[PDB]
RNA sequence: AGCCAGGAUGUUGGCUUAGAAGCAGCCAUCAUUUAAAGAAAGCGUAAUAGCUCACUGGUCGAGUCGGCCUGCGCGGAAGAU
C-alpha cells in the first residue's frame, strides 16, 4: 500500500458473507462488484474458521471487478470464545467484574503475530495486558 | 428528528440512501414533509404509523388543557 | 527535553555501539513516514531485531559526540537531517543493500547516501557482503578446479 | 531587534541611493521608489544596509525594526518583482484587462472597470483569473484588496474574488 | 544550611516597627538559653524566600548578628493578615 | 462582534490586539469570538 | 518563535449508545514500535473520514518563558438652552 484510496472496514463473518440490513448492498457500492463477495471473499475465509468477526479492506476504484484483501481478527474480542465473559461488565466499572488467564494471552495472542510491532513475541503478550484489562480484569498470573 | 423530541433506533444503510428509524411523537411530525424536503434537497421519502402511547413531557401535559 | 545526564546516556549507549560494532550507513528521512520505521525494524527484525538501531541524532552535538571516538569520517555526515545505523553481530551485511533499494522505492532520500565506515570512507552500494559464508563460492571452487 | 539587527544583502543588479532619510532602488524591473524614516538611523557602505536606534528615541529599535523590513522587500521587488493572483468564482464572473484597466463582470447591474495605479501592471491568464506584478509591495497589496473588495468571498458557495492562497471558510446552509 | 544575616534593632516600638516594614525589612526576636533576648532586624525578601522551603521550620538555622552566629530554631511567625508578607518572627535559642 | 466590558480569549486561536486605544480580540477560527471595548 | 519532517502498532481500549472509532457520557489509562508520538489539548464527523496541538529529528544562531512584590496609566463611562 503506497497509495490509499478506499479502505472501508466493517468486520464480517467467515461462514457466509452475504448480508443485507447490516452491510449487504452498501458493503460494495460505488463501483464495486456485489457478486464477487462470495467468489473471492470465501477464497481466503474458510481458509481459517467460520463464525466470528473479521475486519477488512478492498481495492476497487472504478475498475468494475476486484481482488479481496484478507485481514486480522480483533485482539480484545479474543477475550470471549477464547476466554470467558462475553459482555464486558454488567456491574458498573466501580467494581472490576471479569477474570483472566495467564496461560492464554501467549499463543492465543500469538495468533495475531503478523499484525503487531513488538519484536519480542512475548512483548506482544504485554500488549494484550491492558487490552485484556478491558474492565480491570487481572490474571491469576 | 432529534429536534422534534424524537428517539432514534437504527440506520440500516439501505443501498444508496440510508433508512433512518425513529420513534417520534405525532404532535410534532405535523408538516414534516415540507422541512425534510428542505433538508435533503427534495430527495427523501418518509413514512409513519402509530406505535404506542408514552408519557408527555410536563410542559406538554399542562398545556393540553380543556 | 532532558537535562545533561540523559544526553550522556544518549552518548555512552550510542558510543559503546561503535566501540563494539561492525558496519555503518546513512540516510536523510525528510519524509521518513512511520510505515517507514515499522518496515526497517522488521528489517532490523530479520537482521535480528534490536541488534541494529537508527537513533536519529544528527545533532553533531550527539552522534558526533561519539565520533571523535571512532569514525571521524562523520564530522562530514552529521550536518542536516541524518539517521545513523550501527551493526553489532552479523556480516558487515545487507543493511547497506536495502537502504539503497528502500530509498530507491521513493522512500524519501538517502542523503545521496553520504556513506559510512568498515574501512574509513564514503559512498557506493556494495553487495560485497552476504555472499559472506559464500565460502560455498569457494566450495564450488574445489571439485570444479579438481575436475576441469 | 532581530529584524533590525539582521543586515540585508544587496544582490548585483541593484544601485541603492541613500540621501539623508531617502533610500532608492532600481533593478531589472523596479520603478526605483523612495521612502522616508525617522527615529531610525541607516548606514550605507558594504553590500548591506544596517539599521539601528538613534540616540534619544524610546521608539528606536522598535522603529529601526520596520525600517530594515521595508528596505528588504524593495530590493526583493526590484529583483524578482512581486506576485498577486486572484481567481473569480461564480457563474458569469469574467475579467478582461483593457490596457491598464481591468474589466470585471461581477453579477452587477453595471460594469466595474478598475483603473490600476502606477507601478503595477496586470494580465489575465483566463477569463477567470488575474495577475499583477509590481515594484512597491504595499501597493500590490492595496490593489489586490480593492479588487477583492468589489466582491469579497461569501461563505455559502465561496462565490467572488478569491486570493488563491485563500482559505474561504464556507458553511453549510441553514435548516431552512 | 540557612544563614540569616541580621542587625540589632536600634529602635523599638510600633512606630519603629512600621517604618521598618516599609523599607523591606522587618523586626524579629531571639530568645532562649540563659543569655538575654535580642531584638533583630532581618531583610524581608531574603527570609521571605527562605521560609518558603519547609526545612526552614524543621532544620536548625543560624543568624549572623554583627558576625556572632547565634544558631536557633524558628519558634513562631506572624504573617500579614492578607498579603504575602512577613510581620514578625520568634526564634527560640537552642 | 461581542462588545462586553470583559474581553478575554475564547479559543486557543483567539489572539487579543490593541488597535487605537481599544483592546480587541481576533479569532482566526471563529468569527463569533470577535470583541471590542476591553 | 518561525520554518522542514514525523505525529505510529495492538486499536474502533472497555462500558455506554441508533451511532460514542483519540475526542457527547461513565470507568480505566496500559503494551508496544521508536528520534518521538496522550487509550489524546482543540477543530471536525450522524458515527468513521479529514485538519491540528502535545512530543520528537532537521534548519536557525543568542537570548528566552511566566508567576511574585510594586509605581503611573488604558477600557468599563449614556442627558437634556
Ligand atoms: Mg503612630
Ligand atoms: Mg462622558
Ligand atoms: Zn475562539
Amino acid at each position: 500500500a503506497k497509495k490509499v484510496q478506499a479502505y472501508v472496514k466493517l468486520q464480517v463473518a467467515a461462514g457466509m458473507a452475504n448480508p443485507s440490513p447490516p452491510v449487504g448492498p452498501a458493503l460494495g457500492q460505488q463501483g464495486v462488484n456485489i457478486m464477487e463477495f462470495c467468489k473471492a471473499f470465501n477464497a481466503k475465509t474458510d481458509s481459517i474458521e467460520k463464525g466470528l468477526p473479521i475486519p477488512v479492506v478492498i481495492t476497487v476504484y472504478a475498475d468494475r471487478s476486484f481482488t479481496f484483501v484478507t485481514k486480522t481478527p480483533p485482539a480484545a474480542v479474543l477475550l470471549k470464545k477464547a476466554a470467558g465473559i462475553k459482555s464486558g461488565s454488567g456491574k458498573p466499572n466501580k467494581d472490576k467484574v471479569g477474570k483472566i488467564s495467564r496461560a492464554q494471552l501467549q499463543e492465543i495472542a500469538q495468533t495475531k503475530a503478523a499484525d503487531m510491532t513488538g519484536a519480542d513475541i512475548e512483548a506482544m503478550t504485554r500488549s494484550i495486558e491492558g487490552t485484556a484489562r478491558s474492565m480491570g480484569l487481572v490474571v491469576e498470573d | 428528528l432529534s429536534r422534534r423530541r424524537g428517539m432514534l433506533k437504527g440506520q440500516e444503510s439501505e443501498v444508496t440512501g440510508v433508512k433512518i428509524h425513529a420513534e417520534v411523537p405525532l404532535s410534532e411530525m405535523f408538516g414534516y414533509a415540507t422541512q425534510l424536503r428542505s433538508l435533503t434537497k427534495g430527495r427523501a421519502s418518509y413514512t409513519m404509523e402509530f406505535l404506542k402511547y408514552d408519557e408527555a413531557p410536563s410542559n406538554v401535559a399542562q398545556a393540553v388543557i380543556e | 527535553m532532558a537535562l545533561n545526564l540523559q544526553d550522556k546516556q544518549a552518548i555512552v549507549a550510542e558510543v559503546s555501539e561503535v566501540a563494539k560494532g561492525a558496519l555503518s550507513a546513512v540516510v536523510a528521512d525528510s519524509r521518513g513516514v512511520t510505515v517507514d520505521k515499522m518496515t526497517e525494524l522488521r528489517k532490523a527484525g530479520r537482521e535480528a531485531g534490536v541488534y541494529m538501531r537508527v537513533v536519529r541524532n544528527t545533532l553533531l552535538r550527539r552522534a558526533v559526540e561519539g565520533t571523535p571516538f571512532e569514525c571521524l569520517k562523520d564530522a562530514f555526515v552529521g550536518p542536516t537531517l541524518i539517521a545513523y545505523s550501527m551493526e553489532h553481530p552479523g556480516a558487515a551485511a545487507r543493511l547497506f543493500k536495502e537502504f539503497a533499494k528502500a530509498n530507491a522505492k521513493f522512500e524519501v532520500k538517502a542523503a545521496a547516501f553520504e556513506g559510512e565506515l568498515i574501512p574509513a570512507s564514503q559512498i557506493d552500494r556494495l553487495a560485497t557482503l552476504p555472499t559472506y559464508e559464500e565460502a560455498i563460492a569457494r566450495l564450488m571452487a574445489t571439485m570444479k578446479e579438481a575436475s576441469a | 531587534s532581530r529584524v533590525a539587527k539582521a543586515p540585508v544583502v544587496v544582490p548585483a543588479g541593484v544601485d541603492v541611493k541613500i540621501n539623508g532619510q531617502v533610500i532608492t532602488i532600481k533593478g531589472k524591473n523596479g520603478e526605483l521608489t523612495r521612502t522616508l524614516n525617522d527615529a531610525v538611523e541607516v548606514k550605507h557602505a558594504d553590500n548591506t544596509l544596517t539599521f539601528g536606534p538613534r540616540d534619544g528615541y524610546a521608539d528606536g529599535w522598535a522603529q529601526a525594526g520596520t525600517a530594515r523590513a521595508l528596505l528588504n522587500s524593495m530590493v526583493i521587488g526590484v529583483t524578482e518583482g512581486f506576485t498577486k493572483k486572484l481567481q473569480l468564482v461564480g457563474v458569469g464572473y469574467r475579467a478582461a484587462v483593457k490596457g491598464n484597466v481591468i474589466n470585471l463582470s461581477l453579477g452587477f447591474s453595471h460594469p466595474v472597470d478598475h483603473q490600476l495605479p502606477a507601478g503595477i501592471t496586470a494580465e489575465c491568464p483566463t477569463q477567470t483569473e488575474i495577475v499583477l506584478k509590481g515594484a512597491d509591495k504595499q501597493v500590490i497589496g492595496q490593489v489586490a484588496a480593492d479588487l477583492r473588495a468589489y466582491r469579497r468571498p461569501e461563505p455559502y458557495k465561496g462565490k467572488g474574488v478569491r486570493y488563491a492562497d485563500e482559505v474561504v471558510r464556507t458553511k453549510e446552509a441553514k435548516k431552512k | 544550611m540557612f544563614t540569616i544575616n541580621a542587625e540589632v534593632r536600634k529602635e523599638q516600638g510600633k512606630g519603629a516597627s512600621r517604618r521598618l516594614r516599609a523599607a523591606n525589612k522587618f523586626p524579629a526576636i531571639i530568645y532562649g538559653g540563659k543569655e538575654a533576648p535580642l531584638a533583630i532586624e532581618l531583610d524581608h525578601d531574603k527570609v521571605m524566600n527562605m521560609q518558603a522551603k519547609a526545612e526552614f521550620y524543621s532544620e536548625v538555622l543560624t543568624i549572623v548578628v554583627d558576625g556572632k552566629e547565634i544558631k536557633v530554631k524558628a519558634q513562631d511567625v506572624q504573617r500579614h493578615p492578607y498579603k504575602p508578607k512577613l510581620q514578625h518572627i520568634d526564634f527560640v535559642r537552642a | 462582534m461581542k462588545v462586553r466590558a470583559s474581553v478575554k480569549k475564547l479559543c486557543r486561536n483567539c489572539k487579543i490586539v490593541k488597535r487605537d486605544g481599544v483592546i480587541r480580540v481576533i479569532c482566526s477560527a471563529e468569527p463569533k469570538h470577535k470583541q471590542r471595548q476591553g
